[PDB]
């Protein structure tokens, strides 16, 4: 049971969100901090179950150039593929 | 156009940041910075393994035999966290999975 917590109001940028993920998901140092990289890690690194708690999700959308949604979609898509991911949008 | 990806330069341990990306019309790209940037394989002399696999792909239209998808590797008890791929599937690499070109860096669908 891996816990990943994103504090949405802390995010200063899309790159800052990937860095938060690199930390919370304990991704490798070469993590490319992009959507393709994230997908690679979700299906080829992260151990499950995973609980992704995304606090102030709504603020994080503006603090990213609308990039938070595409990051969310990748988690949703991993979940759809059968990864045991609990997604909390708070 | 659809895309697929395979790992490059993988021997043992944890996975690395190198990938070859190939399309349904046999465009072929590589990334060595984990999908941050891509460069078109534009071949030349077959010196390195990116060149090797790209020229295989163009010739046979499939990955070499040393490749298994992620679901196949898992089926054999692959745990990326541990980095035990060379354990459950000796001499194998991950490759052949659909690649969604999510950042739009490669030529569109």
């Amino acid at each position: 049971m891996k816990k990943a917590v994103i504090n949405g109001e802390q995010i200063r940028s899309i790159s800052d969100l990937h860095q938060t993920l690199k930390k919370e998901l304990a991704l490798p140092e070469y993590y490319g901090e992009n959507l393709d990289a994230l997908w690679d890690c979700l299906t080829g690194w992260v151990e499950y179950p995973l609980v992704l708690e995304w606090r102030q999700f709504e603020q994080s959308k503006q603090l990213t150039e609308n990039g938070a949604e595409s990051v969310l979609q990748v988690f949703r898509e991993a979940k759809a593929e059968g990864c045991d991911i609990t997604i909390i949008l708070s | 156009r659809t895309w697929r990806e395979a790992d490059i330069n993988y021997t043992s341990g944890f996975r690395n940041s190198d990938r070859i990306l190939y399309s349904s019309d046999w465009l072929i790209y590589k990334t060595t910075d984990h999908y941050q940037t891509f460069t078109k394989i534009r071949c030349a002399q077959v010196i390195n393994t990116f060149d090797g696999v790209a020229d295989y792909l163009q010739t046979y239209h499939k990955l070499p035999d040393n490749y298994i998808t992620k679901s196949e590797a898992q089926a054999l008890g692959w745990v990326a966290s541990k980095g035990n791929l060379a354990d459950v599937a000796p001499g194998k690499s991950i490759g052949g999975d659909i690649f969604s070109n999510r950042e739009g860096k490669l030529p569109g669908k």
